[PDB]
């Protein structure tokens, strides 16, 4: 065992305190085609989010590492993450983002039309 | 547990005041006969069930693992040589069971049950043709022949007020 | 029996086939994963109908595997047996437990308890066969059999036959 | 030396500044669970002992103990103990009739090393033989040591 | 007799019997030492109570005692429950005899090996037809 | 090393959902278990060499689903089953958002 | 949608017309509407499969007696489809052996003759598949036909099926 | 609206609910001395019409239970005479956006 005078705080140990103080629709239904919001009336942002960019880069890098065809020309770059970054830079990632609204409806925004402003 | 007799938990007050919660044993005729009908009826029912289960074909069983395998899933376990059923675990040729060779024996046992219980069914026919009085302890006290002289059990009933069970 | 049914399958495409002919790769994997494939829910699926127009919608990328999942809807001819159904077939194997009859893509094994009692095994014949007073049942023999039992797993279907009913047996 | 770090002289460390001896004692017993179920101190052999540890047993002597003075490293068996097992079983595939015993040896800590300083063989209150092995290493100050 | 239910862990590529197998505990792996192929991963190396199935047999039982908030009327009824059991009367008397062995060895200040040997000797010589009429103190003394 | 509740919560605030899933499953305990479509229980006997899946009681053999859960989650569900709670796991939605 | 377990149901039996909850008489197609369950006899299934294979051969190119029929469909099979065709080869051989009718006009005559009865698709496909002779034999081969078709109508429709039988 | 002085008898509180659509709202003079709405901590509450509530639910893709709640004993709810299911648009001063509109449905 161990016996040390150096008080290392027991992290994730709140149950001592817990035991100390214990007393005190209309437009869309089911999964129909109406769940697909059409392109003309999409109300989400036209900008790619940081999470959308992160998951597109991760998915594309995983595909490139698992030997997907690459739709840009390579400048001697070997790492799938920077190959995916170049594919994002000149818009050669053939994926779409299904942005789910809280009611279950979704909007399809392709990576080509999404603006990477970050 | 077969309700041929039922119990009464009455305690009395003897003159020596050494009272105990004694128990009385008597017979409830309609509940008893209904229990007899239900028991013999459902006994006939699952004897029919047992002979029916014998009447589907026998299937097979593996002597090494002591597990049964009917004909429906033995054909998932037949070999590549298309001759023997091999066990899924033991990989042993399946041996023949005897569910169907004993169907005539089960029919004979059913017949021997029935001709033995013919007086029971005749009595049930008579008591269902005629009308029976639903007796209880209080009714059964009326035709008592007493069993012993120095009996600590007093057969007088004591009614109570407030019991709404 | 042979049927035609609308079928749907979730098929997984590896990222290496994310090319301009991804739809062609999808259709080819539909072929060599559905044609001749056995499922217990929809029977033995034999051939895919309407290959020119196969319904392929947008395919979801799996978040960890990285592969694309397409829910392909198609038309196909299937073969599903049922309990109590009379089908014809040819014997392909014989034994002392019984004999298998070949109907469609499926082997139905008829046990030795489900022939008339005059019909008996003869293993001295080459090939071994079943011989009775009026007919002989051997390999490559036309025979009509009733299916009175069917078990269906996820990927396998096995049936039980009987010819003890009158006007069954060899044709 | 920022956020309470310190720069120590490597030359002073070489000449012996804050060098230390570390002694760790490993205590082991041989106990009698039953009649034939008794632990014993011996040098085990892979031909007749099951579940031998992947570390070396070569530094053990005939008594199942390493003599003092011998350098030991991590996952090295310092105390060799065997217990009898039931014959004619089937476990792990590599089981035969020769394996009459199984290994209950005490090895060194996998991260540590040092020199076997002292080996003490005695009896407990029950009269069972038990051993204590003190292994000595030297902690030389390095980056990450606390002062 | 009975099902096999044994896993014979061999390398499927070397095809060598007996297989040369290394159980790498620190890596949680079992590998074939000839080719390095990992046969089984995620190796499994407190929460229960110790029980030796040679001294008291394969007996599993728990006692009833006072908790943090415990009314004494419920404990007294439950203590009589384990006592008024007819299935384990032999277990109760052999545990009483083990208790007598332990108290005699403690009054003599005999070591734990002597206590264990006497208890196992009593368990092996228990319920024997040749040893039925002899007095219990003589059984205790001979076992000691 | 412990990847505790509030380390998980820092990862949540970062938004690294796939890294969180990889920590909790592929780095600690990734257990495959079979359920059925009738009952959400994990009482499906699976014979992978024979490719045979079957649930007793439901008596269904063509409605078997494969899920990946933590072994701690499987242990939780079986402890609930022992304590007579049914944690039925279903792979399809029944009500709207 | 209700979430009952609904684990109790009758066993799928051909005599009671219980073919399972997904072989009901109505089937929701991929276009969304309901359609009658398409049940094929053996010759009809053989012609549908052969038509599918020759259409697929035409797509690949752009992108009668028993002995000649078997080799023609074998070359068609190996030209059209690739791997895992043991089951499909056995279906092709089984259908060319037990195919009661040869060509599209005769088989379509069988479908229209059995649709004049207004009967179950399973029952009419069984009638077109089994080479029955008499009405009582038809009733004992298909217990589904009990109290469905009169004896004179049954014997006459099997009589012109026997007439339509060729080769 | 019935403005009473000190208290209402419970034998009249049972007959305060009358035949619909006639509703009775009881108010104490001591609680009515000061207008609560004129406090700066009370923001502007505007009762929405049925069409406005329906448009709100459609445009925010919401349900009955997904709106923020206001109890049917709240002082502003009693001030506005809110019944169950009515939505108030609550306009308040925001230090990040100047003007902020929230919505609360009465439960
Ligand atoms: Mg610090
Ligand atoms: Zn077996
Ligand atoms: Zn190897
Ligand atoms: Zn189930
Ligand atoms: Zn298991």
């Amino acid at each position: 065992n161990e016996n040390f005078e150096d008080f290392d705080v027991e992290h994730f140990s709140d149950e001592e305190t817990y035991e100390e103080k214990p007393q005190f629709e209309q437009i869309r239904r089911k999964t129909l085609k109406e769940k697909a919001i059409p392109k003309d009336q999409r109300a989400t942002t036209p900008y790619m989010t940081k999470y959308e960019r992160a998951r597109i880069l991760g998915t594309r890098a995983l595909q490139i590492s698992m030997n997907a065809p690459v739709f840009v020309d390579l400048e001697g770059e070997t790492d799938p993450l920077r190959i995916a970054m170049k594919e994002l830079a000149e818009k050669k990632i053939p994926l779409v983002i299904r942005r789910y609204l809280p009611d279950g409806s979704f909007e399809d925004w392709s990576v080509e039309e999404l603006i990477v402003d970050l | 547990s077969d309700r041929l007799i039922s119990i009464h938990k009455q305690r009395e007050y003897p003159p020596n005041s050494k009272s105990v919660e004694r128990v009385y044993y008597y017979v409830k005729y309609p509940h008893a006969i209904d229990a007899i009908k239900w028991k013999v009826h459902q006994v006939v029912q699952r004897l029919k069930d047992d002979l029916d289960k014998n009447s589907e074909p026998n299937g097979y069983m593996c002597p090494i693992c002591l597990t049964k395998y009917t004909q429906l899933e033995a054909v998932q376990l037949l070999n590549f040589d298309r001759t023997e059923f091999l066990c899924s675990l033991c990989d042993e040729p399946l041996v023949e069971d005897d569910s169907g060779k004993k169907n005539k024996e089960k029919q004979d046992k059913l017949n021997r049950l029935m001709d033995q219980i013919q007086p029971i069914i005749d009595s049930l026919k008579k008591i269902d043709d005629s009308r029976i009085e639903e007796n209880t302890f209080e009714i059964a006290l009326a035709r008592l022949i007493p069993p012993q002289n120095q009996s600590h059990a007093a057969y007088t009933y004591n009614p109570k007020k407030g019991s709404t069970m | 029996m042979f049927f035609i049914k609308d079928l749907s399958l979730n098929i997984t495409l590896h990222p290496s086939f994310f090319g301009p002919r991804m739809k062609q790769y999808l259709k080819t994997k539909l072929l060599e994963e559905v044609e001749g494939s056995c499922t217990g829910k929809f029977g033995y699926i034999l051939c895919v109908l309407d290959y020119d127009n196969i319904d392929i919608q947008r395919g979801r990328i799996l978040p960890t595997d990285g592969s694309a999942e397409f829910n392909v809807k198609y038309r196909a001819v299937v073969f599903k047996p049922f309990k109590g159904e009379v089908v014809d077939g040819t014997v392909v194997s014989c034994s002392q437990h019984g004999f298998e009859v070949q109907v469609g893509p499926m082997k139905v094994f008829v046990t030795k308890h489900l022939m008339p009692q005059d019909l008996t095994f003869n293993a001295g014949s080459n090939p071994p066969s079943y011989q009775s007073s009026e007919d002989v049942i051997t390999i490559k023999s036309r025979i009509r059999v009733k299916i009175e039992g069917c078990i269906s797993q996820v990927s396998s279907i096995h049936a039980i036959g009987s010819i003890k009913e009158d006007y069954l047996g060899a044709i | 030396n920022q956020e309470d770090s310190m720069i120590m002289n490597q030359s002073s460390i070489d000449r012996g500044l804050f060098r230390s001896l570390f002694f760790r004692s490993y205590m082991d017993q041989e106990k009698k669970y039953g009649m034939s179920i008794t632990e014993t101190f011996e040098k085990p052999q892979r031909t007749n002992t099951l579940r031998m540890k992947h570390g070396t047993y070569d530094k053990l002597d005939d008594d199942g103990l390493i003599a003092p003075g011998v350098r030991v490293s991590g996952e090295d068996v310092i105390i060799g103990k065997t217990t009898p097992i039931s014959p004619d079983e089937e476990e792990l595939g590599q089981r035969t009739a020769y394996h009459s015993k199984r290994d209950a040896s005490t090895p060194l800590r996998s991260t540590e090393n040092g020199i076997v300083d002292q080996v003490l063989v005695t009896t407990n209150q029950d009269g069972l033989k038990f051993v204590k092995v003190r292994v000595r290493t030297t902690k030389i100050p390095q980056i990450g040591d606390k002062f | 007799r009975g099902p096999n239910l044994n896993i014979v862990l061999t390398c499927p590529e070397c095809k060598v019997y007996p297989p040369k197998i290394v159980e790498r505990f620190s890596e949680g792996d079992v590998v074939c030492a000839l080719c390095g192929l990992v046969l089984s991963d995620k190796l499994v190396d407190r929460v229960g109570e110790a029980s030796n199935p040679l001294l008291d047999g394969n007996n599993l039982s728990t006692r009833i005692g006072k908790g943090e908030t415990t009314d004494m009327r419920f404990t007294k009824e439950l203590n009589k429950a384990q006592g008024k059991n007819v299935m384990d009367k032999k277990d109760n008397e052999v545990q009483a005899a083990f208790a007598k062995i332990t108290m005699l060895c403690d009054a003599a200040e005999l070591p734990k090996i002597v206590k264990d040997c006497a208890k196992e000797a009593y368990k092996l010589c228990h319920d024997e037809k040749t040893l039925k009429g002899k007095s219990m103190e003589s059984i205790m003394a001979a076992s000691i | 090393l412990r990847f505790g509740e509030m380390e998980r919560d820092c990862m949540i605030a970062h938004g690294a959902a796939s890294f969180l899933k990889e920590r909790l499953m592929e780095a600690s305990d990734a257990f495959r278990v079979h359920i059925c479509g009738i009952c959400g229980l994990m009482t499906v006997i699976a014979k992978l060499n024979h490719n045979q899946f079957e649930c007793k009681g439901c008596d269904n053999k063509i409605d078997i689903y494969q899920i990946h859960i933590p072994y701690a989650a499987k242990l939780l569900f079986q402890e609930l089953m022992a304590m007579n709670i049914t944690p039925r796991l279903y792979t399809d939605r029944s009500r709207d958002f | 949608r209700r979430r009952r377990l609904k684990k109790v149901e009758e066993e799928e039996n051909a005599a009671t017309l219980q073919l399972g909850q997904e072989f009901q008489l109505k089937q929701i197609n991929h276009q969304g509407e309901e359609e009658e369950l398409i049940a094929l006899n053996l010759s009809e299934a053989r012609l549908v499969i052969k038509e599918a294979l020759v259409e697929r051969r035409r797509a690949f190119k752009r992108s009668e007696t028993r002995e000649k029929e078997l080799e023609s469909i074998d070359v068609l099979l190996e030209q059209t489809t690739g791997g895992n065709n043991k089951d499909l080869k056995n279906t092709m051989q089984y259908l060319t052996n037990f195919s009661r009718f040869r060509d599209q006009e005769t088989v379509g005559a069988v479908i229209q003759l059995l649709k004049s009865t207004g009967l179950h698709p399973f029952e009419v496909a069984q009638l077109g598949s089994l080479a029955c002779d008499t009405a009582d034999e038809a009733k004992t081969l298909i217990p589904s036909l009990n109290n469905k078709i009169s004896d004179d109508e049954l014997e006459r429709i099997l009589k012109e099926l026997s007439n339509l039988e060729t080769l | 609206i019935f403005v009473y002085q000190n208290n209402i008898t419970p034998s009249a509180m049972k007959l305060v609910p009358s035949i619909p659509p006639a509703t009775i709202e009881t108010f104490n003079e001591a609680a009515l001395v000061v207008n609560i709405t004129h406090h700066e901590l009370v923001p502007k509450h505007i009762r929405l019409s049925s069409d406005e509530k329906r448009e709100l639910l459609k445009r925010y893709r919401l349900k009955e239970s997904q709106l923020p709640r206001i109890q049917r004993a709240d002082p502003v709810a009693l001030y506005l005479g809110l019944k169950r299911g009515e939505v108030v648009k609550i306009i308040r001063k925001s230090e990040t956006s100047g003007r902020y509109a929230s919505y609360r449905i009465c439960m």
